[PDB]
RNA sequence: AUAAACGCUGAAAGCAUCUAAGCGUGAAGCCCCCCUCAAGAUGAGAUUUCCCAUUUCUUCGGAAAGUAAGAUCCCUGAAAG
RNA sequence: UGGCACCUCGAUGUCGGCUCGUCGCAUCCUGGGGCUGUAGUCGGUCCCAAGGGUUGGGCUGUUCGCCCAUUAAAGCGGCACG
């Protein structure tokens, strides 16, 4: 079980050996470093903590410098934890490269989806809209709120509100190409988020 | 006219350890609730907390008579449509003895602010060791 | 199996027993199996 | 008053009901108010009266 | 309990000991340990075992009888042992074994595999004959039942796996004309 | 781990019996496994790192007034709204 | 389908459809099983089971129904006939 952090660069296509054409997402994964190991006797659970992207000294503070000074590295923009890993690997202060994955691996991609603002029921929840003619005055409205007897409306009555910006996991994605010199990973399909978004790449759990 | 009323913090409160091995759930619960309320002292005042603190050990060995291990049920509702969950007494005794004792004790305490205050003086452990040796608790026999 | 409120023997080899608190009939003929 | 007297009498190996019956049998006519006051404040006299009731039984 | 009052004669080479309610039996073929309820009691001497009954009420009588029966079976199984036998009927029905693994071809698209647990062994005298052996009544019976449940006998031709001491109820496929 | 069901061992009731003590198989169902929220879980949890023990008054309680680490007011904005 | 006349006449909007559902189980499909007038194929009946699923049109204001063509299946009821 391997893990890495990256930024979503874009979206393109490649031609396989057979001459097929498949869409890919480009993940750039430079500057990953092991920062901390959490063990059962100290934390209650086992995990490895990874920092991803270098940031200027002006943009950090004393607690961050203290935390990263134990791993002999500069302050990091993103930090995440990976569970279900083997802690006998992962020396403190070590580098993590896209070499941990090989072409043909199956992965899990975790991200935060693109933000939509305040949205109505038929876009947010895929509701059905009313008639547009024949005298109707009911087009993009939520529906009946419920029956009369409870004197109230139940929970999970779906209504308008803020739509996007949620954590999403997509499972069973294939790795198409690994480019170590450019620190680039090519994944078949698409991942959640906008461009320049943080993506977690992990080995598939099933 | 002239009758005694206790003041907060006036009556000295003690710490007790009770072993729960082989005792029926309700019998032990009744006694422990009576101790927590403070009804064994002549300084009992209905609007003041005058009771004691109770530690219960070996809660995994509480007794159930009849077919209560498989036939007695505890229910929860999440307030969502159709969100009722069910759980038998025996497998709580196996998995969460502390929850079982806490539910049984809580059911027979007064339902107000003072009752919620008294609930906080009870500590339940499923094994035979507790974490409150600094409070120097004393053995109490039912 | 026959599930009825009126379990009783149907031939001379049927036998009435109790299992798990239920009255039932067992026999060599499988058509005579009854549970209450 | 009755609850306080009950708590005081249980420490002397009695119940409220037994103690009251015994105090009746002994001709003692102290009411609940005085008995509870005596229990909280002057427990020695309470124990004296409990012994008297116990002998009456 | 007539059963509960009977005496247990210990054979040579097997030893029985009591640790509270727990009983342990050893001998040439293996070791058994089992727990009984404390309300019954057992005496021990050189070559007799007697289980006694404090009370005459219902459950106590039943427990007396079953305790004696369990002790008898335990001692006998340690001393002489226990076995069950199985037959296969049908065309192409085959029993084989590869090491410690019984392989059955009983008319499915795949063979059925069995592995015996500790204390129990499987023997195959012929391609259509199986024998389960062990020093424990319950385990031998359970494994033989599990093997037989793969393809129980059927009433129209008798095909399947059956005990020798089974009488299969037989039916006719076509009747009326 | 179970339902209906099928069995093993087994007495009460020298036999027999799936049951009474004791075991085993056994469902799209139950509890998990999978995805998301979640310590206001007032029972407010855990780990790593940073700053430190200042000055005035008070009759103790305590009050206020400059700060440290750190944040904001204000301003340029979008991947957010 | 009825009986009664207990709340409401200083007002408790009344059929069908649309939107949105949620619950019961006396289960329409799918899962497990016993009996069969269970050879096989295809079925019948009963027991367990409410997790999910359970179609588009012609005629009629219609609910219902008949018909056309599908489907694993085209369940029955409660919620002021929601
Ligand atoms: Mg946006
Ligand atoms: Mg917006
Ligand atoms: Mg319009
Ligand atoms: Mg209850
Ligand atoms: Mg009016
Ligand atoms: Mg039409
Ligand atoms: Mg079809
Ligand atoms: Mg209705
Ligand atoms: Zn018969």
């Amino acid at each position: 079980t391997k893990g890495i952090l990256g930024r979503k660069v874009g979206m393109t296509q490649v031609f396989t050996e057979n001459g097929e054409l498949i869409p890919v997402t480009v993940i750039e994964a430079a500057q990953n470093v092991v920062l901390q190991k959490k063990t059962v006797e100290t934390d209650g659970y086992e995990a490895v903590q990874i920092g991803f992207e270098d940031k200027r000294a002006k943009l950090s503070n004393k607690p961050e410098q203290g935390h990263v000074a134990k791993a002999d590295t500069t302050p990091k923009r993103f930090i995440r934890e990976f569970r279900d890993v083997n802690l006998d690997e992962y020396e403190i202060g070590a580098e993590v490269k896209v070499d941990v994955f090989a072409e043909g691996d199956i992965i899990d991609a975790t991200g935060v989806s693109k933000g939509k603002g305040f949205q109505g029921v038929i876009k947010r929840h895929g509701q059905s809209r009313g008639p547009m003619a024949h005298g109707s005055r009911y087009h993009r409205r939520p529906g009946s709120m419920g029956p009369v007897a409870p004197n109230r409306v139940f929970k999970n009555k779906l209504l308008p509100g803020r739509m996007g910006g949620e954590q999403i996991t997509i499972q069973n994605l294939e790795i198409v190409k690994v480019d170590v010199e450019k620190n680039v990973l090519l994944v078949k399909g698409n991942v959640p988020g906008a461009k320049k978004a943080l993506v977690q790449i992990k080995t598939a759990t099933k | 006219r002239t009758t005694y009323m206790a003041k907060p913090g006036e009556v000295e409160r003690k710490w007790y350890v009770i072993d729960a091995t082989g005792v029926s759930l309700g019998r032990l619960s009744s006694e422990v609730a009576s101790i927590l309320r403070g009804k064994n002292k002549p300084q009992f005042t209905p609007h003041i907390d005058t009771g004691d603190f109770v530690i219960i050990i070996n809660a995994g060995k509480i007794g159930l008579t009849g077919k209560k291990a498989t036939d007695k049920i505890y229910y929860r509702h999440s307030q969502y449509p159709g969100g009722l969950k069910s759980r038998t007494a025996g497998e709580m005794r196996t998995n969460n003895p502390e929850k079982l004792l806490e539910l049984s004790i809580k059911g027979m305490l007064p339902k107000n602010s003072l009752g919620r205050q008294l609930f906080k003086k009870l500590h339940v452990y499923g094994g035979s060791e507790h974490e409150h040796a600094a409070q120097k608790p004393e053995v109490y026999e039912l | 199996m026959k599930v009825r409120p009126s379990v009783k023997p149907m031939c001379e080899k049927c036998k009435v027993i109790r299992r798990k608190g239920k009255v039932m009939v067992i026999c060599e003929n499988p058509k005579h199996k009854q549970k209450q | 008053w009755i609850a306080r007297i009950n708590a005081a009498a249980r420490m002397q190996d009695l119940s409220y009901s037994k103690l009251m019956h015994g105090l009746k049998l002994a001709g003692i006519d102290i009411n609940r108010k005085m008995l509870a006051d005596l229990a909280v404040n002057d427990i020695a006299s309470f124990n004296t009266l409990a012994d008297s009731a116990k002998k009456a039984l | 309990s007539r059963i509960g009052k009977k005496t247990i004669v210990i054979p040579a080479g097997v030893t029985v000991t009591l640790n509270g309610s727990t009983a342990t039996v050893k001998g040439p073929k293996g070791e058994l340990v089992k727990e009984f309820n404390p309300e019954i009691t057992i005496n021990i001497e050189g070559n007799e075992i007697n289980v006694s009954r404090p009370t005459d009420n219902k459950n106590h009588r039943a427990l007396h009888g079953t305790t004696r029966a369990i002790l008898n079976n335990m001692v006998v199984g340690v001393s002489e042992g226990y076995e069950k036998k199985l037959e296969l009927i049908g065309v192409g029905y085959r029993a084989q074994k590869q090491g410690d693994k019984l392989v059955l071809n009983v008319g499915y698209s795949h063979p059925v595999e069995f592995v015996a647990p500790k204390g129990v062994e499987i023997e195959v005298p012929a391609n259509t004959q199986v024998i389960v052996k062990g020093y424990n009544k319950e385990h031998v019976g359970e494994l033989a039942a599990n093997i037989r449940a793969v393809r129980p006998p059927e009433p129209y031709k008798g095909k399947g796996i059956r005990y020798e001491g089974e009488h299969v109820r037989r039916k006719e496929g076509k009747t009326g004309k």
